[PDB]
């Protein structure tokens, strides 16, 4: 509420939300905010019958219901804006599925169903997740992606930066029955995404989020790669460049493997380094264990591949389900590569 | 500066003036020029005392004390039970504001020092006995402003000046 | 079973890693972590234990700096680069027998002071030789990996 | 009921503690039992000067300086600088209220005499540079709260909960 | 005919000077007097080249290259490195404009050759990373006055308009 409505008005509402917090004044706040309004209404001699003792009350009545209900009071404009943005995000989502040589099966609004090749699937998720949040690189059609604002020829339109977006990738044989591949995709996520928790960074604390997970599956192998790691997914324009930040960590890693700069044995040796990287809670020590695990089974002597170091300790859990997920992020990065590489042989 | 003295509207017997000889000049801020009373300076966390009723310090935030502000000095001889303050005229808290002035305001509101032994009780008091104000309407703008009761017509809007507006609190002591 | 041994290996290492001020003593420790772990399982535990203490050159302020390392974090190992390294590995082995209750901590701490009792310590470890060698494996193997990773050349 | 004094937290070191004879009990209306300081009271007008500023009352509801209420005597039982009024503690400005109270208690709120000779344009201040946030707990909290914060484990977030809910205006005169 | 200049605001460590001695006067555009950086300038249809800290045009009306028009001297040497145009002040893409200035200007805009030895691409980019705002605003623009950072009470406000207003389009080559 305070950040919305900027200008001379903000300091007025800044004081209205002040006189609420612990079951406060109960209309005895005018005093603090009447001064705000009445010393303002004389800035123009047109006040018809503005009963300031009621005006500041109705405003105090408004925010009260907002904070009591714990939810934004929904109006048509709130819907029409979310709805239209949902249709503009649909446009950019179709260019991405075409850019990655995929085939759209349906894409209406928030949902999407496509068939990508196993090659362009990781970087699709990377761009699609960020493009949904408005952040993005080069224009796709006649619209650009400007840090949470799709822009069509100088016309800026809002996107949905806060809304999480989960993904579900089934790597399937072309001969697998399409009935059970689509069923799994709706019973791998829609009841598997409902149970997956990871350790998110919330206001300095470390809470347990559950959404926005990008599950991968290849005939038994399953992987979960969180896309946010920060619970209010975007709270500032600097929050965009680390959405899906684990994906390019897998993308860069996958890149260095096929160029022979790192052996594929990297995925098979991590098991012994894992218990130390798990038990180690001092980040200066883990940034050396993964530096060692990388260079040991590396095939050259000039590969300096880093891990963002905010990925040390995620501990993805799952509540009593027929899905076995490794309970740490770096292990899920290894399984994601085995799944991507399993679907190329 | 522009020293200012303050009046208010109780339902007590210590209402009318409690102050003597006027401005001595030709200036005031509580203008009643157009469409009724204006600039009734509001003061919160205080009361009426309803008993030689100057102002009362009350931690209660649900208090709406307000009245007419005039210039001059309050009898020039009572240096005991007032507040003796000053504010820059934009740090104030007014009601139904009017023309802006960036001066400083030497405010003189009557406010006694009880040092109460009995707890201050609170009582809601709105405008009653519409005839009771006929005394004080000649004790507010026909006491010092004294342009009323000659050829004015707003004496019907002067009714609605207090028909609804003034709703302060009392003690029940 | 040994899930808390990768934890233990991290506190024991961080102690040895800090009581090794001289850089050539860290490098010398990295040499012990690799080698000493591979004789315990080819030559045996106590044949390697004898080799460790013989090169550790005990009976000094060093032998009491060990006692401090069990609790303190400001202790330091002073001596030959080959001595501090071999003695720092003796800590690693003894730090495990304490934290896992294979050897009573009170016995070991007073056997590291009373000269007459050290022979009884070596006599105790001889009978615990099969039991110990089984349990320290995951722990020592982790110490070997931490050395190769954390102890770097400048 | 019995004695109650208001402890208002300054930035200066002028009116530091001065707290003589106790209650017979210790029923301070502040309670810091587990993690947060509670029953912090804010009040309109009384603004601090950051240098022996004992919260002269202003008339703007924007001006305020909060404090802590405990069961004390008027800063060593003198008739100098206190209000000594009473209100039945059902119309108070109490943020983070806790538990039960005493209905009609002898409250003591410090008072500074009006400061003439200057204009103010008082500024609100959010206090930082933590070196202060512990000084107010060295001797003036571990004595006025001489039960708590040495028997449980939590000691640190009070120096930061006195950061989230503490902010007030500076007179600067 | 104001001998104007355009020092744009990318993250590059290549916008150090690129210019020389002052306007020929003090009728500037750094209108940071009120609330921070005012009267922004955004070229439409240009790159920033991510290197060789001049500007390159690309013919789609989709690009934004932003920066403040602080006049001066184009290193006292260049004539072809700029467009040498004459604007009547009413044919630009501006942001945070004040009262209309109906004069005419001189145009020197830092120009790099199109020189598509490579392929031209557009790369969206902005400013973050406190050191990435610590570098450039101290390089040049704080020295427009140097009374900024001296008494500037809007340091917290001017620092944001680097990450709020100036968003440019890089080269991706």
């Amino acid at each position: 509420l305070v950040n919305a409505g900027s200008g001379s008005i903000v300091d007025y509402v800044k004081t209205v939300l002040k006189c609420i917090r612990e079951n406060l004044n109960k209309c005895s706040c005018a005093e603090k905010i009447y001064s705000n309004e009445v010393a303002k209404v004389m800035f123009r001699v047109n006040v018809e019958k503005a009963n300031v003792e009621e005006e500041v009350k109705n405003s105090l009545e408004y925010f009260e219901t907002i904070l009591n209900e714990g939810r934004i009071i929904v109006t048509p404009a709130w819907h029409v804006s979310i709805s239209s943005a949902l249709n503009r995000g649909l446009l950019v989502e179709l260019e991405l599925v075409n850019k990655h040589k995929g085939f759209v099966i349906y894409a209406g609004g928030d949902d999407l169903l496509a068939m990508l090749p196993v090659d362009e699937v990781l970087d699709f998720i990377k761009e699609s997740r960020r493009a949904f949040a408005g952040f993005g690189t080069e224009k796709l059609g006649n619209m650009c992606l400007e840090n949470g604002f799709v822009r069509i020829n100088n016309a800026y339109y809002p996107s949905l930066p806060i809304v999480g977006r989960s993904y579900s990738v089934i790597i399937a044989h072309y001969a697998d029955p399409l009935f059970f591949v689509i069923n799994d995709s709706y019973n791998l996520l829609e009841e598997g995404k409902e149970i997956i928790r990871y350790r998110v960074m919330y206001n300095g604390e470390y809470k347990d989020a559950k959404k926005d997970v990008a599950i991968f599956r290849y005939q038994g192998l399953t992987s979960v790669i969180p896309l946010s790691l920060k619970r209010p997914i975007v709270s500032s324009v600097s929050d965009f460049n680390e959405i899906a930040s684990i994906i390019d960590v897998i993308l860069e890693l996958k890149k260095r493997i096929d160029e022979g700069r790192i052996s594929v044995s990297l995925l098979y040796d991590y098991e012994k380094y894992k218990h130390l990287i798990v038990a180690s809670d001092e980040k200066y020590l883990t940034e050396f264990l993964v530096k060692d695990w990388i260079k040991r089974n590396s095939l050259r002597k000039h590969v300096e591949f880093t891990i963002d170091e905010k990925l040390y300790g995620v501990r993805l859990t799952i509540e009593n389900y027929p899905i076995k997920i490794p309970n740490d992020l770096i292990s899920n990065i290894v399984y994601t590569l085995r799944i991507i590489y399993g679907g190329e042989k | 500066s522009t020293q200012r003295e303050y009046v208010f509207i109780p339902i007590t017997n210590s209402i009318t003036i409690d102050v003597k000889i006027t401005i001595g000049g030709s200036d005031h801020i509580t203008n009643i020029d157009e469409r009724g009373i204006h600039n009734v300076l509001v003061i919160t966390g205080y009361a009426v005392d309803e008993k030689n009723g100057r102002l009362v310090p009350t931690l209660d935030p649900c208090d709406y004390v307000k009245g007419i502000l005039v210039a001059g000095t309050p009898q020039q001889a009572q240096s005991n039970d007032f507040l003796t303050l000053k504010l820059p005229a934009n740090k104030l808290y007014l009601i139904r504001k009017k023309g802006n002035i960036s001066d400083d305001l030497k405010i003189y509101i009557p406010y006694s020092s009880p040092d109460a032994r009995n707890s201050m009780k609170t009582k809601p008091v709105s405008i009653s006995d519409d005839t009771i104000v006929n005394n004080i309407i000649k004790e507010v703008f026909d006491k010092i402003y004294n342009i009323t009761q000659k050829e004015k017509v707003k004496i019907e809007k002067v009714k609605e000046d207090i028909k609804e507006l003034f709703s302060y609190y009392a003690l029940e002591q | 079973l040994y899930e808390e041994d990768y934890k233990l290996a991290l506190e024991a290492f961080k102690k040895v890693f800090n009581a090794l001020t001289h850089y050539g003593a860290k490098q010398a420790f990295r040499s012990r972590a690799r080698d000493l772990v591979e004789e315990i399982y080819n030559s045996g535990f106590i044949p390697t234990f004898f080799y460790i203490i013989s090169k550790a050159e005990l009976n000094s302020d060093s032998l009491d700096s060990l006692i401090s390392l069990f609790s303190s974090d400001n202790a330091i190992l002073r001596g030959s680069d080959e001595n501090v390294s071999y003695s720092a590995y003796l800590f690693i082995i003894l730090y495990y027998l304490i934290k896992r209750g294979i050897i009573e901590q009170k016995f070991l701490i007073q056997a590291l002071r009373c000269e007459k009792t050290r022979l009884d310590l070596i006599d105790k470890l001889y009978n615990l030789a099969p039991i110990i060698s089984a349990k320290i494996r995951t722990y020592l193997l982790a110490i070997k990996r931490l050395s190769e990773a954390l102890i770097e050349a400048r």
